[PDB]
């Protein structure tokens, strides 16, 4: 039953509140503190970076 | 600063994602804030006719 | 011995050699996804009378929230798929677009970059060729709906042979009269009005008689492999605005009706299982083309 | 230097479990600190300053 | 919506003071008029249903640049809410009353030449109700006494035998006449609850049907969104 | 005198009398309600990077976890689905799908069976016969849009009798050059491109003067009882993929290009209005074997 | 000479001229937006087996209560939408919708009433004229794919103009022999399949050499404004809906086999830009028609 229900028409607002930061929180990663890459590198390599 | 109604316009220094967020549940809060002359003809359909 | 042929099967040009990488398809795949959002934010925003789901699908999209005074081009993303799509079509156009930027952006979401999870069915007909004897005349016209119209005014009945290629899947040949059709040396049956047929079967000989038109009406389906996303209602709307657009403007480059009449004359030509890769991702990049564009009206 | 952060506190995620299933609990959460849980209205013309 | 709120004669009197010549006259183009047309009427039949278009329907029609078409105009407005296109009349015109047009010679129009007979059949009085038939009685009889015609009105009503039965009983000039009147006048009122949102066959029924159902809501509404836009005039 | 007729309308085959009850008609809407999620989760994969989703709408439609050794085949619901194809279109085939497991099938979902709900318009010409006089040609080629070609080589102008049948409602005939075109027993009016008809009116005379051939384009407007769920574009490619993956090859049977053609055509059978039902059925059937297939591909 | 023209392009009969202002045009929107919402709700209410949802949006959408003993019609809500449609299609069609229903029904919902948000692509041919010599014969047929069946049986080759309408963006050419096609004044090119023109460039002249006939097979694509909400399927079904039930049925007005040939034909006419706001407004009333009968049957 949980799995089969169907959205109402005129669900309440609390609902799509909650899909909207759900789905900040996937598209928009950074702002919430966690990515999907990182590079570990030794220190003599010199790497361009944000300055 | 007034809008061409009488709300007023807040107009601040504030973060990407919680503008987004606040203000899109303002949005939705509001589509189920009606009139009362609404409300009532929205009540005299599920009511008898007399 | 006469030669007649489907006009958009003759001489398909060379299709772009640039950005069919791994990480460029994921971009092209990005792209549709970031479009697609902002197509249906579009619609929301209207209904709803509030702008915030738009700014948000336009911010994701262009880098840069939304302006009034300003016009909503679509920031760099719009500028890199308007390129890509020019270097898909030819081999001769530049490839601008630098493959930072195209890293960059594809970073904006996660998507598979997989271009053969599922299928579309495309109805161009692929008459390669009708070998017609002396006194027959013979006409092909459409693409969608081959017409073959045939006339004899010889003594005897004259044999006609169909070569459909080998990549369509099934061809159904519908006469205005009943016809006979067999394989190459094979016994003709009785005549009948419908007639399903395997293209790879071989090339098929039809017994004309004389006095008559015998008008024969050819329909096709091929199966492609194309992402699941792929909408193909999205993608000719894609096509037609490219070319109106005319960022298919190129020197020496053939010009088609449709996507399918695309598609179709690429896998039939030499090398074609390599050319069709690239057109789907094209199909993919003018279907994200099509729904940025409706949105964003520039 | 100087520099402007948002700061919306920290949100780990673990890799095994599903991100939506985790996604929804911050949701809930998230829409409690921000007040927006609730239907509500923003009175907030009061606060300037002439 | 307003007009066809009146049901007592001074009550209509009294509006028609307050009232410009410009809501008696409408900007849309409009249609022809006298008209033989099908329409849907889906609720009772799958066939179109045959009409005939009039001045006196709802809808405001393309009208005449002569004085007989602003007459008509003003008529159409009392019986039938709505007014015809008559373009350019003239800023002076337009602002005063429509009682000072049909009752006051300052106005500048001449309307002596006006046959009752052939007014009356460009606006189908065989198709109008009781209550429609007093209301164009009334403009004609402040329309006869300004010009001095109080004979041709009494004659014209001999002729016409039934319109003689409903005919208003006052005078004008007198102020007598108008207090005691006791006529009904009221095409449209607060409706009994026995109504229902349902399509009448007739162009003419359905739209006196549509502004039966929405005057209850106009009641509610109409006094603050004129005083919205009345203010800091 | 010579008879013309469209090449689709001739002896169409005896539909399927199985699986038309109310219980089998909810099997097919559940079918066709569990393949949309389907389709649909795979566009929540991607927003979520994450294949439970998936998982979810696979396992309620096959009644197992997706394994990554095998290919996704649907399960029983897929066998059951493919099977009751076969059925629809020829009596020959079998019904081999017992009552029990589509019992169980249709009650994974809560729907209404009830395909009478809404309507559809199908858009293929019929053109029973057309009835010439001696010394003249006509031609009739085309289903969609019907092309027919009129030559007269007489001495004088000849009268040439379109039939039309009873069932379709509209039909607009335009042609080349401008011609006359009037019911039996009634005047002739003066020549004009564009004539709207009604086939129940009854057959139709055309003028056709000697000289250079007349060609007139038809097109017809059928409205068919359906069910809401019902859409065309997506039937349509149903029907290609069903054809495609040897559905329909069973013996002594007819082939048509397009559903249109197929639904018309049972329609103008003798006691055809038995066959509507179940073409309609069959249609809702292969919009889930479409939707099905693209996502899992075999 | 002769002369030969497409048979949808010929005589375009005027269309209404009224309920186009910004409030009737916020009618129509309303109308497809609450049209949508009923098409959904009688979907839910028969998963449901429960009338509760079709109810709800029904007495949105007619402002009335569904009763056992009378006919779910639509309402005075369908009443307007069947009668407007009517006016938008000839101006023979009277306007018999009061001004104050369509302000009663624009109300009911909160909708933007621009139709030029969006674009849409149409696929019908125009072929205005085309001009043979004595000696040739030139037949077309077909609005989507126009064919152009043309014979030479004199002695030298013959010059035949082919004249596109000036509105259409692009146009291709493919012939089932090659032949030359080149711009009026120009060098005669190589003879190739296909031709990608311009109609706006000028008149083209094509080459017949005397033998076998030549077919050349025309599609067109041209762009027109329209609605966000704009929705080329269920447009086209609500414009052969409304020929099949006689709402198009009106004295002196010319009848097309779908909405494209419509747009097209109305665009080609003198006033052509004036005429074509006046059929996209048509198309979305079409497209609001067509869901609320699907969701309302009538057997």
């Amino acid at each position: 039953k949980l799995v089969g229900h169907n959205y109402p028409v005129y669900v309440e607002p609390v609902v799509n509140i909650m899909n909207f930061i759900s789905a900040r929180f996937v598209a928009d990663s950074s702002y919430f503190g966690y990515t999907n890459e990182i590079m570990i590198m030794p220190n003599h390599i010199n790497v361009p970076v944000d300055d | 600063y007034p809008d061409a109604d009488g709300n007023d316009v807040s107009i601040i220094f504030s973060g990407a994602m919680s503008h987004a967020i606040f203000t899109y549940a303002q949005s939705q809060w509001n589509k189920n804030i009606i009139k009362l002359d609404d409300y009532i003809r929205e009540i005299t359909l599920t009511v008898p006719k007399q | 011995a006469n030669r007649a042929t489907s006009a958009f099967l003759d001489n398909p040009h060379p299709v772009g050699v640039n950005y069919v990488d791994e990480g460029s398809r994921q971009f092209v795949a990005v792209a549709e996804l970031l479009a697609s959002k902002l197509i249906d934010s579009s619609r929301e925003s209207d209904e709803s009378n509030s702008d915030v789901p738009f700014v948000q699908a336009y911010s994701k999209f262009a880098d840069d929230n939304p302006r009034h005074l300003r016009v909503k081009t679509g920031g760099k993303m719009a500028n890199a798929l308007t390129n890509v799509i020019r270097s898909y079509y030819s081999i001769n156009a530049p490839a601008i677009v630098p493959q930072v930027e195209i890293d960059r952006l594809a970073s904006k979401a996660t998507v598979s970059g997989d271009m053969y999870n599922s299928y579309a069915i495309f109805n161009s007909v692929p008459i390669v060729e009708v070998l017609s004897p002396a006194r027959t005349t013979v006409s092909i016209v459409g693409s969608d709906r081959a017409d073959v119209t045939m006339l004899n005014t010889g003594a005897g009945a004259a044999n006609i042979t169909f070569n459909f290629g080998q990549i369509a899947e099934t061809v159904i040949l519908k006469g205005s009269v009943p016809f006979q059709l067999a394989r190459l040396n094979q016994p003709m049956p009785a005549a009948r009005f419908t007639y399903k047929l395997r293209p790879l079967d071989g090339p098929f000989i039809v017994v004309l008689p004389v006095g008559n038109p015998l008008v024969i009406s050819a329909t096709a389906a091929t199966r492609i492999q194309v992402p699941l996303a792929f909408n193909k209602a999205l993608v000719e709307s894609g096509f037609q605005t490219a070319m109106n657009d005319g960022l298919f403007d190129i020197q020496n480059v053939n010009y088609y009706s449709s996507f399918d009449e695309f598609i179709i004359s690429q896998y039939h030509a030499q090398d074609g299982i390599n050319r069709v890769s690239t057109c789907v991702i094209l199909g993919l990049a003018l279907q994200a083309y099509d729904q940025m564009r409706r949105a964003l009206p520039v | 230097h100087a520099l402007i952060k948002e700061d919306l506190g920290q949100w780990p995620v673990e890799t095994g479990i599903s991100l939506v299933n985790q996604a929804g609990v911050f949701a809930v959460q998230l829409a409690n600190k921000l007040g927006i849980d609730k239907p509500f209205v923003l009175d907030a013309g009061s606060n300037y300053f002439t | 919506m307003d007009v066809l709120s009146k049901g007592s004669l001074k009550e209509l009197l009294a509006h028609l003071e307050k009232t410009p010549l410009e809501e008696a006259i409408s900007y849309r183009i409009g249609t022809v008029p006298y008209q033989n047309v099908l329409i849907s009427r889906n609720e009772y039949y799958n066939q179109l249903y045959p009409d005939t278009t009039s001045l006196i329907d709802g809808v405001s029609r393309e009208g005449q640049r002569n004085v007989n078409g602003l007459i008509m105009s003003i008529i159409s407005y009392v019986v039938s809410g709505s007014g015809h296109y008559i373009p350019n009349i003239g800023f002076m015109l337009l602002r005063r009353s429509i009682l000072d047009i049909l009752t006051k010679h300052d106005t500048g129009l001449v309307t002596n030449n006006l046959n009752y007979g052939i007014i009356a059949r460009n606006l189908t009085v065989s198709k109008m109700n009781c209550e429609q038939r007093k209301r164009m009685l009334i403009c004609f009889k402040l329309l006869a006494y300004k010009d001095g015609n109080q004979n041709d009105y009494e004659i014209y009503l001999n002729q016409n035998i039934p319109l003689k039965q409903i005919a208003p009983n006052f005078i004008p000039g007198d102020m007598r006449t108008v207090i005691h009147n006791q006529d009904q006048l009221a095409i449209v009122g607060i409706p009994a609850y026995r109504l229902t949102q349902s399509t009448e066959l007739s162009i003419r029924d359905d739209n006196a049907k549509s502004y039966k159902l929405g005057y209850v809501d106009w009641y509610n509404s109409n006094s603050f969104l004129r005083e919205r836009s009345e203010f800091n005039l």
